[PDB]
């Protein structure tokens, strides 16, 4: 019913034919998803639960009228119905790495997505894109990934023809993955469980993830398929953190820490009323090695070649450099050892 | 809840401080700047309202894009906006800044400052009268008065 | 009858257009004398 | 002395605004404690005053109503609250107040003036006012 | 025909020398400037108490565009499009079709208040007095789209401000 | 015809080679100063691509004027007159790829 | 209870600085046919508080090229030194009574200059560096003449103890004795506080903000507070040195009232000068001080050394 013929040359003023409701667009992934949608000419409906000031950065992303901001509440289904009523596509990117008093992991990764999928199915939205960590599993130590797996099951139940994208740690300028490791310099040495030798991670660039989502929206075959988004190279946590500190040109002092001590430290930082620096779930997820899932299709299926971490690391980590190393070129630091 | 009341009152205090002390940066591109100076002039003195022009972007809170923004000047405007500490608010004054105005179809004009930087209040006119700019500034102050940062923090 | 905005019959009054910076103050000798007298009384 | 007269005028200002409470109310709401002739008051509640002795630009002023169109305006007041009929008097486009010279009565003219509604659910939203130009073929409903 | 600024020679008599020496040592001219600033301190300030006090404006003021009607209630516009033609910034988009009555009316009348230069044209150009820049100047908006006016918005503005617009046109119609 | 700087194609080729040398040596300094995230090889490849775009020119005056424009651009880059936005505009990062095959153009739009 | 006294000196001085900002804004506006801030609070009284809250709730930015340690240390030094200099002042009784309070104030003023230089250097911005160098030139211009004028005037006091100035000026103001030195001292205080017409370090018109161009939110507020507190403290020093006040030991309130009024008048004169005159070129400032003030100060210092001897008016040492 809500079908628009695409018109134009794909610019800001063109009509892509894509009407989308990007839940959780006021976040690291939402910014790039909205920018990619707007550049094509698509109409983007942004539900925002925060102050309008925080959504201001997304205002220039689209041409006049393309970006519509409507306040929504995750608990209230009627707001979801209002936001998703006229959209031919819905993207759910609502996720908090730290639990909060009002909303726990269950609500953010299970209840919210299920309500979104059900209301979208009722409204008639053609396509739905849902994001769940690649490491998501019902038996995982981290509550975050456990709720992620339960939410994936529920979303598939409510919306049978729903594309579920399972991305790894997404490194970017606003990332909480590279910045998280770089910020550990302030605390002196870098605490690593087992020194990071036992953990292997496959980070993915944020722009690649957003382009994959957009291509999945464009791709007809993507319906009812689960894609795994992973970077070109797999790294040991020790090597990856060492490369982060090298590109940041900050001294690296890795010191092994027992898992229980790290969990206690995570509990200490959870106390913060504001956004926690780290959580026990954060420690568990960092330590957990990235799963390899050959069965699922990846970025190559959607037509995007994953950008290596080496190319884009300087963008994220230059700010952490001091004045001496601010102007150092990207090539000065050799690529880290890859466990492939 | 008592916590909600405390958060609401603290948010009231912060918003009152921010709206009462609004320091625009000394940024004027084109003819609209002259009406801005007339706003600073005695008749509509903006200092009464707490609006004081401060040159340094880091010591300013509001950027008023008065005048046409050429493609040459846009990177400098974005740089000045970025270097401005937050909370930061942008007011677009004049048709040229709002949507390009008289020079909309020029090769050297950005068809609106919204393309480069987020805009909070658009003041229409070419040039907007100093009273119109003062009205826009007071509207921005009311918009700040309506902000609910701490309430949202408590509810989140 | 024609009614345009016209100068009053006989014209407007003359408008001053030249510098009128006034001549004010005591002579230099007097100012120096006053300063020196104050200095002397203070010294005493 | 003239100083005593000025102080007595300040006390007269205190009395003319209805007492200390009214004096403080006006001082906080409008920041001006002058007392002037009340030319009139609009239906919305805005009161308009005139003091010809004061210099041009301050001879006429308006005390905005505390409640208009279902909005509490005790602290939040705006220029748009001024109804059109009193707008010309306030802005000195005319020397005759609306009470003395009423505006012409037309049916289409609004009876309730609305202030600037940007940032509110009543905000104007642009849309095209023209119907679809090209009509597509409707496929037949029979199989063949 | 020409006058010499500067081009004056100071007197060298002992009295004038002493006066200039006193000016240098005793800072007379700076004191004169200080006195001027003090006199301004004691003069009445010129600030007007906006919003409560509004600055003077004339009937020929050019503000928010408005679409007027006849006293009957029929819209004055006759879809001439000459007002569109004379727009210096091409801020007016007009489309017209014969209406059910058969009259020449505008199906679409849009003025982009973001491309407009508020020149005052199309008030002079429009033959039937339909489009008028009214007295309102305080129509600031929080979004760019709010400033892209529509025929409905312009007609609502005309209905809102017709009482003032008619009086101003009456005041200035003879000058035009 | 009056020569702009060169009376024959060989002289213009010599000037072009001199300009290419200047850009080739300037590229690393540009990456350092503008804090660009591209590698030196990437920038020098872009320089070669810009030179190759006009490799079809066969008229000495056109080549001389192109060398003049390139020298002006090099002066801009050697100074900081051009910002990082201007330097990175040569790399059309924001612009999406445009298919050149007939079928893709047919699918996407009416453009020839 | 000495801690109570220290807080009593500190906290009220900062509030005085805050309201001085309002006074300046209103005085300049009225001297410019304007009304200073009046909307925020009755007659603008609450504007300072709003400014302080806005600044301290605003994001502070640490420049990427900045040296963080000095960048942070400089505002702390400026504010702490500004508060410290108030301690020795007799109002009428000093918080800390020092035999050499005047030299202490001179040394502390010398130390405060490094706050500007350290801030400008750490900022690692060209405008900040230019402002720091201007501050260096300003100190070079003014320090020697300031010291010589203070020595010449204090020769009549007989000591560097600030308290004894009250006794020396019991019968007459010292401005009558040393009005030329008083004029040069007032201009030198203007120079030391970096106030117009010698507002070179900040120099908004010529340097976007001078040394504080890279400072935002709390650190800039601290620099502003230090500046205004130094203005008030220097004017109070002038009032003590030249415009002496009557002190009845049984009722100090009278002396305190007289002193506060004189200092307020001098600060108002500071704002008046900022409004009236244009700004000097730092080359011109240095030339004024070295070529014009310094020789006259040397001659007057010789005169003030000789005068107590030739008039048998040598002051008591104790
Ligand atoms: N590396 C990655 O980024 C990975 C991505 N994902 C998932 O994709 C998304 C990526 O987001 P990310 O980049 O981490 O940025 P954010 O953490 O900022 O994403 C959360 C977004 O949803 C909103 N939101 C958060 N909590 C709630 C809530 N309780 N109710 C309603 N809205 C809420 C936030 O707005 P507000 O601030 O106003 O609440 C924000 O727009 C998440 O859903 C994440 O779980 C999956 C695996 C890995
Ligand atoms: C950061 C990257 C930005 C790099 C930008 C560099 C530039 O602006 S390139 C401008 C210089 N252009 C030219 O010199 C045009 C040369 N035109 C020619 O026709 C010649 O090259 C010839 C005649 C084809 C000879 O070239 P060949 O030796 O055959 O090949
Ligand atoms: S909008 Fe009008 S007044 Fe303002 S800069 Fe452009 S042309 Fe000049
Ligand atoms: S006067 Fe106005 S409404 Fe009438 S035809 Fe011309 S543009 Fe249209
Ligand atoms: S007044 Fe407005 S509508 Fe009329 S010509 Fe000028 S810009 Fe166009």
């Amino acid at each position: 019913h809500h079908a628009l013929i695409p018109h134009g040359k794909g610019g800001r003023s063109s009509v892509s034919g894509i009407v989308a409701t990007v839940f959780g667009a006021t976040g690291f992934l939402g910014r790039y998803v909205v920018n990619h949608l707007g550049r094509m000419g698509s109409q983007v409906i942004v539900p925002y639960r925060c102050e309008p000031y925080d959504t201001m950065h997304l205002r220039p992303m689209g041409d006049l009228g393309q970006i519509i901001f409507m306040e929504w509440n995750g608990k209230d289904k009627d707001s979801i119905r209002k936001v998703v009523e006229h959209s031919n596509v819905v993207i759910n990117l609502v996720g908090r790495e730290w639990e909060t008093k009002n909303f726990d992991f269950e609500d953010v990764f299970v209840k919210i997505p299920h309500a979104i999928a059900q209301v979208s199915k009722e409204a008639g939205v053609e396509k739905l894109i849902h994001i769940s960590h690649l490491n998501a599993d019902i038996k995982s130590p981290s509550r975050y990934l456990r709720s992620k797996a339960v939410g994936e099951k529920e979303v598939r139940a409510a919306f049978p023809e729903a594309t579920i994208i399972k991305p790894s740690d997404i490194f970017g300028r606003e990332d909480r993955f590279l910045n998280y490791f770089a910020s550990m310099r302030w605390f002196g040495g870098v605490p690593l469980i087992s020194l990071g030798k036992e953990t292997v991670k496959q980070p993915v660039y944020i722009v690649d993830v957003s382009k994959g989502i957009i291509n999945a929206i464009k791709d007809p075959d993507a319906k009812g398929k689960t894609f795994a988004f992973v970077g070109p190279n797999r790294y040991l946590l020790f090597d990856l953190v060492q490369y982060i500190f090298a590109v940041a040109y900050r001294p690296f002092l890795p010191y092994p820490l027992p898992h229980f001590a790290y969990r206690w430290v995570g509990r200490l930082f959870e106390v913060s009323p504001f956004e926690p620096w780290t959580t026990r779930d954060k420690v568990e997820r960092v330590h957990m090695s990235d799963m390899t899932l050959p069965h699922l299709p990846g970025l190559e299926d959607l037509g995007i070649q994953a950008t290596p971490l080496e190319l884009k690391a300087i963008e994220v980590l230059r700010r952490h450099r001091t004045y001496r190393w601010l102007t150092s070129e990207m090539e000065d630091v050799k690529p880290a050892k890859t466990v492939n | 809840s008592r916590g909600e009341y405390v958060v609401a009152k603290l948010d009231d205090l912060v918003n009152w401080a921010r709206r009462s002390s609004l320091w625009p940066m000394t940024f004027g591109l084109a003819c609209c700047a002259v009406e801005m100076m007339h706003m600073a002039a005695p008749r509509y003195d903006m200092d009464r309202f707490g609006v004081v022009f401060r040159a340094s972007p880091r010591q300013s809170d509001v950027m008023i894009v008065a005048g046409t923004l050429t493609n040459k000047m846009a990177p400098a405007l974005r740089k000045v906006y970025d270097q401005m500490p937050e909370p930061r608010y942008v007011v677009s004054m004049g048709s040229c800044a709002n949507g390009g105005g008289y020079y909309h179809y020029s090769y050297s004009v950005v068809r609106g400052c919204d393309r480069i930087v987020p805009v909070d209040i658009y003041v229409p006119g070419c040039p907007p009268t100093a009273e119109a700019l003062l009205y826009g500034i007071l509207q921005l102050q009311r918009k700040i008065k309506r902000e609910k940062r701490l309430r949202i923090w408590y509810r989140r | 009858k024609v009614k345009q905005d016209m100068p009053p019959p006989g014209g407007y009054g003359p408008i001053d257009y030249k510098r009128n910076l006034p001549r004010r103050g005591l002579s230099g000798y007097s100012m120096f004398a006053v300063g020196i007298g104050t200095l002397l009384f203070g010294y005493w | 002395m003239e100083l005593v007269q000025v102080l007595r005028r300040g006390l007269q200002q205190v009395s003319g605004h209805g007492g200390l409470r009214g004096y403080l109310r006006v001082l906080f709401r409008a920041n001006d404690v002058r007392v002037g002739t009340l030319v009139g008051e609009d239906k919305y509640g805005n009161k308009y005053y005139e003091d010809n002795k004061q210099f041009f630009g301050r001879h006429r002023w308006v005390i905005y109503t505390t409640e208009m169109n279902g909005r509490d305006t005790f602290w939040d007041v705006d220029g748009s609250m001024v109804p059109p009929e009193w707008h010309r008097w306030l802005h000195c486009m005319t020397d005759d107040p609306p009470t003395t010279k009423p505006p012409t009565a037309r049916k289409y003219i609004w009876t309730n003036h609305k202030f600037n509604v940007s940032g509110t659910p009543q905000q104007y939203v642009p849309y095209s006012t023209t119907r679809k130009k090209i009509q597509e073929w409707v496929p037949p409903s029979t199989p063949y | 025909t020409y006058k010499f600024v500067n081009m004056r020679e100071p007197s060298m008599d002992m009295k004038s020398v002493t006066d200039r020496a006193a000016q240098t040592l005793l800072w007379t001219e700076l004191v004169r400037g200080l006195g001027m600033t003090l006199s301004y301190l004691f003069r009445e300030p010129a600030t007007i108490n906006y919003p409560f006090e509004k600055g003077p404006l004339s009937p020929r003021f050019r503000g928010e565009h408005a679409l007027r009607r006849y006293p009957s209630g029929e819209e004055r516009c006759i879809a001439c499009k000459l007002c569109e033609a004379v727009c210096p910034a091409q801020a007016i988009t007009i489309e017209a079709e014969p209406r059910a009555d058969g009259s020449r009316r505008t199906t679409r009348y849009d003025i982009d208040m973001t491309k407009c230069i508020y020149c005052g044209f199309c008030q002079e150009a429009c033959p039937v007095d339909a489009i008028v820049e009214g007295p309102n100047f305080e129509f600031s908006t929080e979004t760019h789209e709010e400033l892209l006016y529509n025929k409905e918005k312009l007609l609502n503005n005309g209905d809102k401000w017709e009482a003032e617009i008619a009086a101003n046109i009456q005041a200035d119609y003879l000058y035009r | 015809v009056k020569p702009i700087f060169s009376r024959d194609m060989n002289e213009a080729k010599r000037r072009v080679r001199e300009l290419y040398r200047a850009w080739y040596r300037e590229v690393p300094n540009t990456v350092h100063l503008f804090q660009l995230d591209i590698s030196v090889k990437q920038g020098r490849d872009k320089v070669r691509e810009m030179f190759m775009k006009n490799a079809h020119v066969t008229d000495p005056r056109v080549v001389d004027l192109l060398v003049i424009k390139g020298k002006m651009e090099l002066e801009e880059t050697i100074n900081v007159w051009k910002q990082r936005t201007h330097i990175m505009r040569f790399f059309h990062e924001t612009e999406a790829p445009r298919p050149t095959d007939f079928l893709s153009k047919f699918y996407v739009g009416h453009d020839p | 209870m000495f801690m109570i006294n220290i807080l009593s000196l500190i906290i009220p001085i900062l509030l005085a600085v805050a309201f001085l900002t309002l006074v300046e804004r209103k005085v300049l506006g009225y001297m410019q046919l304007r009304k200073g801030p009046n909307v925020v609070g009755p007659y603008g009284l609450l504007q300072p508080i709003a400014d302080a809250l806005k600044l301290f709730t605003k994001e502070p930015l640490r420049p990427a090229t900045s040296s963080i340690s000095m960048f942070i240390i400089a505002p702390i030094l400026a504010l702490s030194l500004a508060l410290t200099m108030w301690v020795p002042l007799p109002m009428p009784y000093p918080l800390i009574n020092m035999n050499l309070g005047v030299l202490f104030m001179l040394a502390m003023s010398s130390l405060a200059v490094y706050s500007i230089l350290w801030s400008g250097w750490a900022s690692n911005s060209k405008y900040a560096l230019i402002g720091a160098l201007r501050a260096v030139a300003q100190t070079i211009s003014y320090e020697v003449t300031l010291a010589i004028i203070l020595l010449s005037v204090l020769l009549m006091n007989g000591s560097y103890t600030l308290s004894t100035l009250i006794t020396t000026q019991e019968h007459i103001w010292m401005i009558f004795t040393s009005w030329p030195l008083a004029m040069m001292w007032f201009i030198s205080t203007l120079a030391e506080t970096n106030r117009a017409p010698f507002d070179l370090t900040e120099g908004e018109s010529e340097l976007v903000s001078g040394f504080n161009v890279e400072y935002a939110a709390g650190p800039f507020a601290m620099f502003f507070m230090a500046e205004y507190a130094n203005i008030i403290m220097m004017n109070a020093f002038t009032a003590i040195l030249f415009l002496g006040a009557s002190h009845d030991p049984h009722t100090p309130e009278l002396y305190t009232i007289n002193f506060v009024l004189k200092t307020l008048a001098l600060t108002i004169t500071f704002l008046w000068i900022r409004a009236s005159y244009p700004r000097f070129r730092y080359d011109q400032l240095m030339h004024l001080l070295w070529k014009s003030f310094l020789p006259l100060t040397l001659a007057l210092c010789m005169w003030h050394i000789s005068l107590p001897i030739m008039t048998a008016s040598i002051p008591p040492q104790s």
